[PDB]
């Protein structure tokens, strides 16, 4: 049921969805 | 944690709700 591991991008994609316009921590490099 | 929960496992949202600053 959508269940994947968000790893590499996918993960920013949605980490910017769920906060908006303020940013989020999340930047592992 | 974000790559612990969503690279580890799944991750639906809710987990990524409580790193919005």
């Amino acid at each position: 049921e959508v269940n994947q591991h968000l790893c590499g991008s996918e993960l920013v994609e949605a980490l910017e969805l769920v906060c908006g316009e303020r940013g989020f921590f999340y930047e592992p490099k | 944690g974000i790559v612990e929960q969503c690279c580890h496992s799944i991750c639906s949202l809710y987990q990524l709700e409580n790193y919005c600053n």
